[PDB]
Formats: C-alpha cells, sequence, structure tokens
RNA sequence: AGUAGUAACAAG
C-alpha cells in the first residue's frame, strides 16, 4: 500500500480536513538579495492597467503623474484602473441611501477622534522610512528625529501633544524653502519628494506564493493623515453589516450565517441560490487615490472645512507619491572573479548592455519616471493601508444587490473586507444567476474592482470562503490560522512561564487553537522551560547543575503542590487555568517558610503580562 | 544572536548568568554542601553587582529568612 | 478650530484630481451638488459587452490530470538521510540530562568493529570526489588523536585541511570591490536570474514518505505531564490527546521530528559561538526501547564551515556524513549531490542465517540558514498541527450529530480511511493510520519546505474544493478554469515534495470522479 | 532485520 | 562544489 494523504476527502469533505492543505511547519519562503527588481514590476504593472489616462507634470515635484480616472470604459476582461467618478459617487449617494446618516455620524464620532488623538499614537506602527535619514526605521525612532528636526526648523505645534497639532507642522514644513538635518540643508523641491517618498523591500514570510513580492512602507508624514481616514473608514465598517472589518473570527463566524440565512430564508421553492467563494485580482495597483479622495469628499459633505482638509491630505499626498527603487542589483565578472552592489539611483544613467533581456526591459520603461532617483507612481496603491476605505467601496456595490438598485429579477448580497469578498446572487432562473454575476462584475470594473477568475469559483449556496472560513451548511473551520512557536520567551523563569501560559490562552479566544491542541502547546511550552532553566520536576531521575538544590528543596517541601515549575514543582496548568499567574494559581498550596523565602522582598536577586514579584524574577547578564 | 530564546539558552548552559547585588555574599554561602558554587567573586561591569549561578535562587527558597 | 490646505500643499491638491476639475474647491462644488441619476445603469449600457463573466460549467468530464513536467529525476534535498539513515546505539541507564554529544558518539562509535579501507562507490558528478574520502579519513583519525590527549576536549574543531577547505567553500567567492574600481570590465553582468532546471517526478519520494508512516519498536516523543482534568472540556481535549499521543509516540516521523531538532540544534549553536572554527557536530538522537532503558544513537557527523551570519538569509555550509546500509547504485539519480563511500562491513545473525551487508556512507557538501536552522528546532509544532488536524475534522463530524464523536472515532476498530493506493485500487487504513500519515505529511512540509510547496498547496485547495462541491451536487461553476491549471502547473518544477502532492492530487481526481 | 537500526554485535 | 531561485550567500 502506497499511503495518499489527499485520498481521504474521499470519506472526509474538503471543508472539515481542510486543516490539511495548510503546510505551516517548515521555515516560509525568505526573498534573497535585492527586491528592487520586484519593484520595478510593482511600478511598471500600475502604469499598465492605467496607460490609456492623461499624463500631467506636477507643479512643485516634476513628477509624470499618469490619470486614469473618467479613462475609456475596457473592452477586455484585463485589470481595468479606469474608474469612472459618477458611478463611485453614485455607489456612495446609494450607500448614504440604505444607511441613512451612516457618514453624518461616522464623522462626528470621528471629529471626537481627531480632537483626541496624541502624537504619541505614531509610534505605535510598522518598519516605516524615517525622511531624516533616507532609511527604514523603528516607528518611534523616525518619530522623534521628525519632531527634532522639526523643532530645529522652527516648528513647535506639536509641542501641544495632539497629532492634528503636528500634522499643522507637516502642512507648514511643505512651504519652508529650505529644511536642514543635524548639519545638512535641503531646498523645498528636494524636501517635498522626501515627504512623497515610499520605500520598498520584498516581501519576506509570505506561504502561497512562488515568487516573491514588492511591500512599500511610507514616510512619517503621510502616516498621521491615513489613521484619522482609516478611523472614518473604521466608524463606517462598524455600522456596515457586509463589512468583515474591523472584526475577529468570534463575530465573523456569525457573519457567514448571519448572511446565508437572509438569501436562503427569504427565498421560496422557486428561487435558485448560487454562492461565489470571491477575490478581487491586482486589488492595491487597480484603485486610484483620488477615487479615496472623491469618497472622503462625498462623505464629508455638510461638514466642516478643516475636518474635510485634514482627511483630504492622505489621497492628494497619496495622488503625488513617489515609490523608492530598493538597495540596487549586484553584478559578477565571471573572468576576474569581482561582484559589486550598485546602488538603485545608479539605475537612471548605466550600461543597459550590463542587464539580462528581460531587466532591462523593466529599467527602461520605468526611467522616463526617474526623479531624484526615486520612481513616482501617482496612479495606484502600492500597498497603501486604506484597507478599511477600499471595504467601504467593495460593501458600496454589494449594497447595489437589492431588488430596488438592480430593478429585475435576479438580486445580490455578500461579504467584504479589503480585496476579498463573497457574493450570493439570487434568480429564479440560471439566466438571471449569470446576468446578476455579470452585473455585479461589471458594476465592480466601472469602479476599478477586478474579480479573479483564475482564484475564484461559484456554486449552489451551501459551501464557500470568506478570509479562509470554510462554510460549510452551518459548520465553521474552528481551527488554528498560523502558529507561534510555544517555546521559552527569553526573559526570566517567572515571566516566561506567565508568557508562555498567556500565548495558549490568546490563541484559544483570538486564533481557534484545539483544546486538545492548546494542552499539548502546554505539554511541549514545559518541556522546553523545564530544559532550558534546568528545573525538572524533583521526583525525575534527570541531571542538571541545578538537579541537587531543586532535589532537596522538594524533600523538604511538606505540600509538593505548592512549589513553583521553576522549582521542580509539577505543572498544575491546563485550558481552566491558562490566565492565573502561577505564584497566584499556586498560593493556597504553598508551605509558609517557602512562600516566605520565594515572595521575601529582602531577596537579592531582584533590584526594586501578569507578573508576580518572586525570587525568580531575576536580570540575565549582558 | 539577536534571539532573546536562544540567547538565554546559550547564557543558563553558563555556570553564573544571573545578575544580583553584592549583599548577596554575606546571606548565602559561596558553596552549596555537595560543593556545588553559588555565586562567583567576579564583579559586574555596569553597577555594584556580582555573577550568580541559578542555584542560588533555589538555594534562598529552601534555605532562606522567613518574614510573614 | 481651524487647519488650511497651504500654498505648496493646495498646488499638489489641484493637480490630484480627476481630469478636467483644475481647482479643488471647483471639484468639492460637484460633489457636494451632486446627486445620482442612473449613471452606473447609462455607463454600463455603454461599456463593451465582451467584459462580462461568462460561467464555465464543472462537469465529471471537465477537469484533466496536472502537468508533471518532463526531465532528468528528482534528488534528494533533505538536510540529512530520512530511510536511508543508519545508528551505531549505546544504553544509557545514566539518567544524564544534556550529557556531551562528542563522547556519546565515540562511545557509539566503539560499538562497531566492522570498519574498512574506505572506496568511492557513486561518486558526486561536479565534486572533486578524492577530497570527500579524505574528510572522512581526517574525521576518523582527528577521532582517535583525541584519545592520546593530555587533556580531553568538549567539542573537536578540525584542521582546516586542503579536503575540508574545498568542502565548506574556504575563499570560494568573488572579492567586493567598489563599482568605480572595475565599472569597464568585459563580462560585468547580473547574476544569474533563471528558472530552476525542470525535474520529472522519481518513485523513490512516495518510498521515503511511506516509511515515514510507519511505526517503530522505539517511544520517540516524552511530553510533560499537565493538571488534573476537572472542567467538562478539559476531559475531551486529554481524551483526542492521550489516543492521537499514542498513535504518534512510535511513528518513525517523530524520530525525524527530534532528528531535526538535534541537529539543527547543535548546528545553529556552533554556528553562532565557533564562527571561524571547522567543529565536528556528531548526529545523535535519544529513544526509550520497547523494554523501556534509555537508547543514544548515532546517524554519522556533520563537520560545519565558517558560520558569519548577519543576514538570516545568509548561508552556513556543512559536509553530512552519514551511515547507511542502502546501495547507492540502486537509486543513483537520487543521489545526484552525494557522494557515497563503502567504509566498512555489517554482519547480522537472523534466523534464516548469517547475513553479511555492506555499510556505506553517504557525504555531501550541503547548506543551510538561520532562518532555515531556526525552522528546524521548531519541527515539534508538526506534532501539534498534526493532532490540530484530527481535533478539527472530528469537531466537524461531531456538530452534524451535536455530539461529540472523540471516543466513537479512535474506540471503532475497523480499518474505514482511504489513506492509501494499491494496485488494486484505494485501500481503506485505520484512524491510528490516518494520524502517522497526518503526522509525516506535516513532517515533509517542514523537511522540504519550498515556495513551490507553499504556492501548489494554496491554488490546488481551490480546484480541491471546486470538485467537493461536484460531490456535494451544488452545481459548480469556474470562470477561468485553465487560468487555476496554469497557476497550479507554474508550481511544478523540480520538488520532488511537491511533485509527489501533485501525483497525489491525480491520483485522487480519478477516484473523486467516479 | 530493521536496515535503519540493525543489532550488529550481540549480547 | 554547495545552498539557493527570478538574486543572493559562498565572510570583511
Ligand atoms: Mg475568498
Amino acid at each position: 500500500m502506497d499511503v495518499n494523504p489527499t485520498l481521504l476527502f474521499l470519506k472526509v469533505p474538503v471543508q472539515n480536513a481542510i486543516s490539511t492543505t495548510f503546510p505551516y511547519t517548515g521555515d516560509p519562503p525568505y526573498s534573497h538579495g535585492t527586491g528592487t527588481g520586484y519593484t520595478m514590476d510593482t511600478v511598471n504593472r500600475t502604469h499598465k492597467y492605467s496607460e490609456k489616462g492623461k499624463w500631467t507634470t506636477n507643479t512643485e515635484t516634476g513628477a509624470p503623474q499618469l490619470n486614469p480616472i473618467d479613462g475609456p470604459l475596457p473592452e477586455d476582461n484585463e485589470p481595468s484602473g479606469y474608474a469612472q467618478t459618477d458611478c463611485v459617487l453614485e455607489a456612495m449617494a446609494f450607500l448614504e441611501e440604505s444607511h441613512p446618516g451612516i457618514f453624518e455620524n461616522s464623522c462626528l464620532e470621528t471629529m471626537e477622534i481627531v480632537q483626541q488623538t496624541r502624537v504619541d499614537k505614531l509610534t505605535q506602527g510598522r518598519q516605516t522610512y524615517d525622511w531624516t535619514l533616507n532609511r527604514n526605521q523603528p516607528a518611534a525612532t523616525a518619530l522623534a528625529n521628525t519632531i527634532e528636526v522639526f523643532r530645529s526648523n522652527g516648528l513647535t505645534a506639536n509641542e501641544s501633544g495632539r497629532l492634528i497639532d503636528f500634522l499643522k507642522d507637516v502642512m507648514d514644513s511643505m512651504d519652508k524653502e529650505e529644511m536642514e538635518i543635524t548639519k545638512q540643508r535641503l531646498n523645498k523641491r528636494s524636501y517635498l519628494i522626501r515627504a512623497l517618498t515610499l520605500n520598498t523591500m520584498t516581501k519576506d514570510a509570505e506561504r502561497g506564493k512562488l515568487k516573491r513580492r514588492a511591500i512599500a512602507t511610507p514616510g512619517m508624514q503621510i502616516r498621521g493623515f491615513v489613521y484619522f481616514v482609516e478611523a472614518l473608514a473604521r466608524s463606517i465598517c462598524e455600522k456596515l453589516e457586509q463589512s468583515g472589518l474591523p472584526v475577529g473570527g468570534n463575530e465573523k463566524k456569525a457573519k457567514l450565517a448571519n448572511v446565508v440565512r437572509k438569501m436562503m430564508t427569504n427565498s421560496q421553492d422557486t428561487e435558485l441560490s448560487f454562492t461565489i467563494t470571491g477575490d478581487n485580482t491586482k486589488w492595491n495597483e487597480n484603485q486610484n487615490p483620488r477615487m479615496f479622495l472623491a469618497m472622503i469628499t462625498y462623505i464629508t459633505r455638510n461638514q466642516p472645512e478643516w475636518f474635510r482638509n485634514v482627511l483630504s491630505i492622505a489621497p492628494i499626498m497619496f495622488s503625488n507619491k513617489m515609490a523608492r527603487l530598493g538597495k540596487g542589483y549586484m553584478f559578477e565578472s565571471k573572468s576576474m572573479k569581482l561582484r559589486t552592489q550598485v546602488p538603485a539611483e545608479m539605475l537612471a544613467n548605466i550600461d543597459l548592455k550590463y542587464f539580462n533581456k528581460s531587466t532591462r526591459e523593466k529599467i527602461e520603461k520605468i526611467r522616463p519616471l526617474l526623479i531624484d532617483g526615486t520612481a513616482s507612481l501617482s496612479p495606484g496603491m502600492m500597498m497603501g493601508m486604506f484597507n478599511m476605505l477600499s471595504t467601504v467601496l467593495g460593501v458600496s456595490i454589494l449594497n447595489l444587490g437589492q431588488k430596488k438598485y438592480t430593478k429585475t429579477t435576479y438580486w445580490w448580497d455578500g461579504l467584504q473586507s479589503s480585496d476579498d469578498f463573497a457574493l450570493i446572487v439570487n434568480a429564479p432562473n440560471h439566466e438571471g444567476i449569470q446576468a446578476g454575476v455579470d452585473r455585479f462584475y461589471r458594476t465592480c470594473k466601472l469602479v476599478g474592482i477586478n474579480m479573479s477568475k483564475k482564484k475564484s469559483y461559484i456554486n449552489r449556496t451551501g459551501t464557500f470562503e470568506f478570509t479562509s472560513f470554510f462554510y460549510r451548511y452551518g459548520f465553521v473551520a474552528n481551527f488554528s490560522m498560523e502558529l507561534p512557536s510555544f517555546g521559552v520567551s527569553g526573559i526570566n523563569e517567572s515571566a516566561d512561564m506567565s508568557v508562555g501560559v498567556t500565548v495558549i490562552k490568546n490563541n484559544m479566544i483570538n486564533n481557534d487553537l484545539g483544546p486538545a491542541t492548546a494542552q499539548m502547546a502546554l505539554q511541549l511550552f514545559i518541556k522546553d522551560y523545564r530544559y532550558t532553566y534546568r528545573c525538572h520536576r524533583g521526583d525525575t531521575q534527570i541531571q542538571t547543575r541545578r538537579a541537587f538544590e531543586l532535589k532537596k528543596l522538594w524533600e523538604q517541601t511538606r505540600s509538593k503542590a505548592g512549589l513553583l515549575v521553576s522549582d521542580g514543582g509539577p505543572n498544575l496548568y491546563n485550558i481552566r487555568n491558562l490566565h492565573i499567574p502561577e505564584v497566584c494559581l499556586k498560593w493556597e498550596l504553598m508551605d509558609e517558610d517557602y512562600q516566605g523565602r520565594l515572595c521575601n522582598p529582602m531577596n537579592p536577586f531582584v533590584s526594586h503580562y501578569d507578573a508576580v514579584a518572586t525570587t525568580h524574577s531575576w536580570i540575565p547578564k549582558r | 544572536e539577536k534571539n532573546p530564546a536562544l540567547r538565554m539558552k546559550w547564557m543558563m548552559a553558563m555556570k553564573y548568568p544571573i545578575t544580583a547585588d553584592k549583599r548577596i555574599m554575606e546571606m548565602i554561602p559561596e558553596r552549596n554542601e555537595q560543593g556545588q558554587t553559588l555565586w562567583s567573586k567576579t564583579n559586574d561591569a555596569g553597577s555594584d553587582r556580582v555573577m550568580v549561578s541559578p542555584l542560588a535562587v533555589t538555594w534562598w527558597n529552601r534555605n532562606g529568612p522567613t518574614t510573614s | 478650530e481651524r487647519f488650511e490646505i497651504t500654498g505648496t500643499m493646495r498646488r499638489l491638491a489641484d493637480q490630484s484630481l480627476p481630469p478636467n476639475f483644475s481647482s479643488l474647491e471647483n471639484f468639492r462644488a460637484y460633489v457636494d451638488g451632486f446627486e445620482p441619476n442612473g449613471c452606473i445603469e447609462g455607463k454600463l449600457s455603454q461599456m463593451s459587452k465582451e467584459v462580462n463573466a461568462r460561467i464555465e460549467p464543472f462537469l465529471r468530464t471537465t477537469p484533466r490530470p496536472l502537468r508533471l513536467p518532463d526531465g532528468p529525476p528528482c534528488s534528494q534535498r533533505s538536510k540529512f538521510l530520512l530511510m536511508d539513515a543508519l545508528k551505531l546505539s549505546i544504553e544509557d541507564p545514566s539518567h544524564e540530562g544534556e550529557g556531551i554529544p562528542l563522547y556519546d558518539a565515540i562511545k557509539c562509535m566503539k560499538t562497531f568493529f566492522g570498519w574498512k579501507e574506505p572506496n568511492i562507490i557513486k561518486p558526486h558528478e561536479k565534486g572533486i570526489n578524492p577530497n570527500y574520502l579524505l574528510t572522512w579519513k581526517q574525521v576518523l583519525a582527528e577521532l582517535q588523536d583525541i584519545e592520546n590527549e593530555e587533556k580531553i576536549p568538549r567539542t573537536k574543531n578540525m584542521k582546516k585541511t586542503s579536503q575540508l577547505k574545498w568542502a565548506l567553500g574556504e575563499n570560494m567567492a568573488p572579492e567586493k570591490v567598489d563599482f568605480e574600481d572595475c565599472k569597464d570590465v568585459n563580462d560585468l553582468k547580473q547574476y544569474d536570474s533563471d528558472e530552476p532546471e525542470p525535474r520529472s517526478l522519481a518513485c523513490w519520494i512516495q518510498s521515503e514518505f511511506n516509511k515515514a508512516c510507519e511505526l517503530t519498536d522505539s517511544s520517540w516523543v516524552e511530553l510533560d505531564e499537565i493538571g488534573e482534568d476537572v472542567a467538562p472540556i478539559e476531559h475531551i481535549a486529554s481524551m483526542r490527546r492521550n489516543y492521537f499521543t499514542a498513535e504518534v509516540s512510535h511513528c518513525r516521523a517523530t524520530e525525524y521530528i527530534m532528528k531535526g531538532v538535534y541537529i539543527n540544534t547543535a548546528l545553529l549553536n556552533a554556528s553562532c559561538a565557533a564562527m571561524d572554527d571547522f567543529q565536528l557536530i556528531p548526529m545523535i538522537s535519544k529513544c526509550r526501547t520497547k523494554e523501556g532503558r534509555r537508547k543514544t544513537n548515532l546517524y554519522g557527523f556533520i563537520i560545519k564551515g565558517r558560520s558569519h551570519l548577519r543576514n538570516d538569509t545568509d548561508v552556513v555550509n556543512f559536509v553530512s556524513m552519514e551511515f547507511s546500509l542502502t546501495d547507492p547504485r540502486l537509486e543513483p539519480h537520487k543521489w545526484e549531490k552525494y557522494c557515497v563511500l563503502e567504509i566498512g562491513d555489517m554482519l547480522l545473525r537472523t534466523a534464516v542465517g548469517q547475513v553479511s551487508r555492506p555499510m556505506f556512507l553517504y557525504v555531501r557538501t550541503n547548506g543551510t540558514s538561520k532562518i532555515k536552522m531556526k525552522w528546524g528546532m521548531e519541527m515539534r509544532r508538526c506534532l501539534l498541527q498534526s493532532l490540530q488536524q484530527i481535533e478539527s475534522m472530528i469537531e466537524a463530524e461531531s456538530s452534524v450529530k451535536e455530539k461529540d464523536l472523540t471516543k466513537e472515532f479512535f474506540e471503532n476498530k475497523s480499518e474505514t480511511w482511504p489513506i492509501g493506493e494499491s494496485p488494486k485500487g484505494v485501500e481503506e487504513g485505520s484512524i491510528g493510520k490516518v494520524c502517522r500519515t497526518l503526522l509525516a505529511k506535516s513532517v515533509f512540509n517542514s523537511l522540504y519546505a519550498s515556495p513551490q510547496l507553499e504556492g501548489f498547496s494554496a491554488e490546488s485547495r481551490k480546484l480541491l474544493l471546486i470538485v467537493q462541491a461536484l460531490r456535494d451536487n451544488l452545481e459548480p461553476g469556474t470562470f477561468d478554469l485553465e487560468g487555476l491549471y496554469e497557476a497550479i502547473e507554474e508550481c511544478l518544477i523540480n520538488d520532488p515534495w511537491v511533485l509527489l502532492n501533485a501525483s497525489w492530487f491525480n491520483s485522487f481526481l480519478t477516484h473523486a470522479l467516479r | 532485520y530493521s536496515p535503519t537500526s540493525p543489532s550488529y554485535s550481540p549480547t
């Protein structure tokens, strides 16, 4: 007999044993070298889907800006960047109709959020691009540099503490004709090229992808506004039922039955219901910043002018953005045995006879965009963080699925969260099902939403997927979507326990770790923990340096259960305990003279997640 | 390496990976009764502290001052 | 509260508008006074009728088998031997913690007295074959040199000899020079970024995986205790878990899980501390026998080259000298990258006579990275995923009845699960076999991890889900079925593991559409 | 006899 | 050589 796990699906429904189609146990695909080549592909593709737009030259920047909006209505089933304003505005309008006041209220709740938000909020971010150094830096370090270079260039409105008042400094910085870094002074033309910058690196640790991708990170000028934009978008998405954001799996599981119920219970015996397991292709590259401006300006109708301006800035900055190329390329001399890293700036003016036939093609096509050796990307949304506001748009089409707006035999509802969606089409006959599917697909193409024909499929309502939640006649997945290392955390005996125990708890609440699996996670954690800190239970024969000391303590102690795992005690944790600090959990069980030492604040080890102050809370050498 | 987990494992394998105040040398004895050395005379390059073995932590918890 | 769009900022804002709106305040006016009037209805009637989502009906007839690439048979890329490995073993009734591996290894080596004058059998096509044989001789020799040393070393750093300098790639990279000092060179072109050379599915990758699902005579994992089962869920949890941990305890894949950890852990430590030393790292795993006594095993030795790792991607070269009874001349295509020696004769006295099989050594220059080593150390999550797959499968099949089917699942002692295929057709196995299989898969997903796999899994899943919808009688339809295939097959290049996982899909599809 | 882990010396 | 795969590592 030759084994073939795939043959399980003969007995088992794919949805049930779908857990078995994920290879997340070995190392992920990491990109080696420089993702400079991968960026130029993203730039050259973005400009291809928008080709037939109008080319402008920026007044401040001098960037070749392509605008595909209101462009030629596509004639093929290729990815269209040509979205229509009247169509996007109609969608927003018909949203405000179906959800009375949705924009009115969101604006009010977001205005409060604008007048509260501290500059502190910017520090809570990913590997941002610091214009102060022209380097990718920590979110906290990049802000501190910016506030300092802003303080020394006559801008301390951030001193008030509010983010809104920092954003004023960002506005006022654009005007100053020279900006000096502590000492290098750059003109207003070369500053704005730094403010409107997206730095690019290849994406490491990305599964379900053969070839690597080019992700981009923005400067600390844009960051501030995008938060406020996403706050408004969030405020709306909270009020929208078809939105899968920002809710957790707890509510998201329910949302699948919530929507299937609507389309099945209504439908009489003479009414077909087909669910399409959806996914949109080139999402980021095919949504134009001007459309998000167009959206925002419609949402902020009858709102204070200051509020409109604040939100309006992000998409304007994104519409005039410039993408840094990367680290560059490497060259190898087969005869002389040499190597050399050519920085990406020099791709502008360099021999084309050095590169190969495919890599030469990309270098040529991007050249006409190169200003300060940083290619401009006026269209598209190269890994933009408008995940929420992009959901508002997506939903606004699902909204147009009511018999009211279709005015036909067929109709639709669904779920949206950024690029991923799931749609149910109801109709009396098969022609209506097709006509409805076409209607949606085309109504999407009008707002630059290009459904992937490859990475999607349709079927009778009952089985489908949305954001990797595999639905089957009411039952939803219920397995772990990415597992962390359940090993030692690398702090100290007392801390590592409280961390590692909580880690497992959090995965059971959020990620949906199975109870039995959680117990094995605990089992594995304890194994690693005991091994690392040589704190094997006092009754074991295992031999470490600490063995004797623990053995003696175990021998002396009356209430064994009392002892911490750190002191050769037994592991008392289990699914119900994973939220109690070990010292608390084992408090009542301890020997008086034991805790009288363990907790004695007169200990030499401490100088002086839910931490408990013990002799275990020591500090490692450095 | 930069990974804390790996670092800790490497650390614990050394004889004296724990930092503690010089006062420990008066409180606890230099050697356990089997002979195992608990703390070292090596001074800390940063503060008024000395190098200590995880055995010291365990020793304090079985022989040490009982305060209610 | 005030916030105004300034001079420089206004001039930008005005350029970032839909075409023929030459001012922001101009545009805002249009938006503010916009009342919709069949704009979409009109633009749709306008737009091309070529643009649409035509529904290709998915019938039992429509799906063809996957297109497996043609070319040379795929080779072994696994860091260490799996089904081919051999162990020199000793009993360890010392209950010792982290006993010094060098000595465990020597004590193991001393148990065998069948060594020969090493002679090359299957030579490495592109390598200085005599260098390998020399390396093994140096290893053999330097382990004796210890025995006559005034003190005893805790770890042996090998002498940087001609052979070891070649096998580990000492000074085999081009020298980094600034562009100014080598700009005008005749053949200064970019690094070769070609397609991986396409290889055909060899029959051995299946044979390797078949032995992964095998049970052994030894207990390969020892998990620590947890608190008493009180809460209702905790009983079910510990029931599920204890059953699974029984079927998996003795599984060969579990030996691989430990083997990988024991190697990667030690390799990554030596990689950090002994950056410039050619450290000898012996390949050791420990297990409990049928009887219960502790047993220490040696699979061979790994000499690590220079380990200067700054990036997680940056590579460390090593040499995998591994003991084996497998004659390499049986499937020499598998051992493409390996140079195989004949390093002794073994004598086994069996109940059917005196068997005298010969002992080989699968020497091979290999590499790994910090990331690849780190994920080798965290191989035990294979058990967690493996258990997750069962737990989820039970959770589901139980939710329809609204009654936990755990005890029913395991206690049902009847071979019911389609799991393998013989020439007879699909063969049914037991939940026990299911567990071990689902583990083995998860292990090989770690051992043979590759973007090809990552991608194939992701795309094939889609087609797999489509196929199920057909079996559910849910009138399935695709939009671009061919496109889906092209995306799947794009990943089927040269990875034995991927090619097999593809073969399996074809195997399934055959029986799925019947 | 087990080709992976066979007994090569007597006891 | 070898890792690796659309560009890197084979120390600086
Ligand atoms: Mg989907």
